[PDB]
């Protein structure tokens, strides 16, 4: 909700921390998977400085497509949200599980 | 003209006010425009009226001369300022070109045109009438300024940013800024063509010539960094489109890293691969490394010709394509740059072989009246036979021959001099 | 032999872009390793992409790719000069070994 709010001026700035703190928090935890995901949605709709902020977590993403669990619900959460994570590098890392997820 | 045409300018500080050095930036444009030229009317902050005036001044400013005309804009806090009328009542060889800088309205503005045009197209008819053509509106964080504004100036300047920005600059390192002037003489000459590849890549057939137009149209493609924002700022144009793609785009990337070394220190280089490495296997396909391709290349060759270069090996590789003709000979004339450049040098000896080989086979293409090029060949082409050599000139001399038998622009007296030299070697060759 | 036609590298490359299966790529690298130096025109940059594609793969978790970094690392080295003009693969990899234990 706060993420939902500002867009940017607070975004460019304080945010990077919490991204450490998603890293800090959860690898991700099963529930917080669903959360951070849907949170990164809130994130994902704002920056374009995701791009630098990317891959502390774009790492953990592939905890998940490899991990995985629960009906693929987690996946299709992240899976979709990635279509919000857009875009333009790192398909390097993106496609391989995805295609393996056909 | 010199500089080309009439141009418009605007800036949004807010509404009806000057500003420190806001004055100053305007000229920089006209400068930059002169760096690309022309009669440019600067403005600042105006309420709509003050603007409306000088439009009519340029609407008065006589562009039947100009080769085009421009309408610039910029960011004010969303100045609505004649969505339609002033625009649309000033509406569709001094060809108008419109320019937009918006958060949203850009397309809307463009959308508006057609819509307003839809009126100002159709609704004119029953009055039996504004015809949209040659009137175009081009569309538009930490380090920007105004991108799509800077974009066209600044063409390479902006480029250096998307260099430093970001992940690649790990490899080429490192950054600083500026300096590096006369080695940069090439980067333009390169980035000049580096786009035009994609152009000939994508053109089909809407295209150049007319200069400053394409000069934009080129610099347009610099918008593919667009990368900034998930609204990667997506300029819209309807006179396209790939951006992205266009391997030359991926190519200029390490064509930069070719420059990122020498800039570190001391320059020194100098050199760099690009034009060369592009030049080489242009023969490959030229020989038999292409199935129709579509030449894959020739666009590159054009600007490549202009320099001392490599000029021969190009002009060499030129005739190669002239050998692969007739089929691609048109494509040559599609590019036509021979007509540009081959005629552009009437200034050959060693080149006379290619000047034959390229130019003859060019001249062979049957045809375009040489016009003053006929006096130039009356100089150049005539003086070729001086050595009486080679058979490399055998029919090559006869290139210009039928021109006089084609139509009469004398072709008599300037031919009379040749009339002496022609029949002279005729029996001396004695070869059918 | 003969290898050239401008189409072909554009047809050669995509298999480097497979990557699947890994070792398939591992050929064309060397498979172009020569052809690299015929015309880097297509290649050198098509190449330069690859490391620029590849180098980022040092961060992303582990591994099965980070080894699928390894074999493609040298396999271009039959391409010489590019590798020369960069050699930041040092710094990347120099670190790659140090920090442990992953």
């Amino acid at each position: 909700s706060f993420v939902k709010s500002h867009i940017r001026p607070y975004m460019d700035e304080i945010v990077t921390l919490m991204r450490e703190f998603w890293v800090m928090n959860t690898s991700i935890q099963s529930t917080i998977i669903l959360l951070i995901e849907q949170i990164v949605v809130a994130l994902g709709g704002e920056f374009k400085l995701y791009l630098p902020q990317l891959i502390p977590h774009m790492l953990r993403v592939f905890m998940h497509d490899n991990s995985p669990g629960r009906i693929v619900s987690i996946k299709l959460l992240a899976a979709i949200q990635l279509f919000g994570a857009n875009l333009d590098d790192y398909l390097h890392l993106l496609l391989p599980p995805i295609v393996k997820l056909f | 003209t010199t500089p080309c045409a009439r141009l418009e300018c605007w800036i949004d500080p807010l509404s009806m006010g000057p500003q420190k050095a806001l004055e100053t930036i305007g000229a920089n444009l006209q400068k930059q425009y002169e760096n690309w030229q022309p009669r440019a009317r600067y403005k600042q902050s105006l309420d709509p009226t003050v603007d409306e005036v000088k439009k009519l001044c340029t609407s008065l400013r006589r562009n039947a001369k100009e080769e085009r005309v421009l309408f610039h804009y910029n960011g004010h806090g969303v100045p609505r300022p004649t969505v339609n009328g002033e625009v649309w009542v000033f509406n569709k060889m001094g060809s108008p070109s419109i320019f937009v800088y918006d958060c949203s309205n850009a397309g809307l503005i463009v959308k508006s045109f057609k819509q307003f045009a839809l009126q100002r197209e159709q609704e004119l008819e029953v009055a039996a009438p504004d015809l949209p053509a040659d009137l175009f509106t081009s569309c538009l964080d930490l380090l920007v300024a105004s991108l799509f504004r800077n974009f066209l100036l600044a063409e390479r300047i902006m480029r250096s940013y998307n260099c430093t920005p970001v992940s690649s600059p790990r490899l080429p390192p490192t950054y600083m800024h500026a300096m590096w002037q006369a080695w940069d003489l090439a980067v333009d000459i390169c980035l000049s063509q580096l786009p035009t590849i994609i152009e000939e890549g994508t053109a089909f057939r809407h295209s150049p010539f007319f200069a400053e137009q394409l000069t934009a149209f080129q610099v347009w493609l610099t918008m593919g960094v667009e990368n900034r924002n998930p609204p990667e700022q997506l300029p819209i144009v309807l006179q396209l489109s790939q951006v992205h793609r266009l391997r030359a785009l991926d190519l200029l990337g390490r064509f930069l890293d070719l420059g990122p070394w020498a800039v570190s220190l001391a320059l020194s280089v100098g050199i760099f691969p690009y034009v060369l490495k592009l030049l080489q296997s242009s023969a490959r396909e030229l020989r038999p490394l292409l199935v129709f391709i579509w030449a894959k290349i020739l666009a590159v060759d054009s600007s490549c010709q202009a320099d001392l270069v490599k000029d021969n090996g190009h002009k060499y590789f030129l005739s190669v394509l002239a050998d692969p003709y007739m089929p691609a000979e048109h494509r040559t004339m599609t590019a036509f740059i021979l007509a540009v450049i081959v005629n552009s040098y009437h200034t050959i000896w060693q080149n006379f072989d290619s000047a034959r080989w390229c130019g003859v086979r060019d001249s062979a293409h049957e045809k375009l009246y040489s016009l003053l090029s006929d006096p130039i060949p009356e100089v150049r082409c005539a003086a070729v036979f001086a050595l009486g050599t080679f058979v490399g000139n055998s029919a090559e001399r006869t290139d210009h021959s039928t021109t006089i038998d084609h139509n009469v622009a004398m072709m008599l007296a300037q031919l009379v001099s040749d009339g002496s030299p022609m029949v002279r070697k005729e029996l001396v060759v004695a070869l059918s | 032999v003969g290898r050239l036609s401008s189409m072909n590298p554009a047809f050669v490359m995509p298999f480097l872009r497979k990557m699947l299966i890994q070792i398939l790529t591992e050929l064309e690298h060397s498979g172009i390793g020569r052809i690299k130096e015929q015309s880097a025109r297509m290649l050198g940059h098509l190449v330069s992409n690859a490391p620029r594609l590849i180098r980022p793969y040092m961060e992303p978790i582990l591994k099965a790719l980070i080894l699928k970094l390894k074999d493609p690392d040298p396999d271009p080295n039959p391409g010489v000069i590019n590798n020369v003009l960069a050699t930041i693969g040092e710094l990347a990899q120099v670190s790659g070994l140090e920090m442990r234990k992953w």
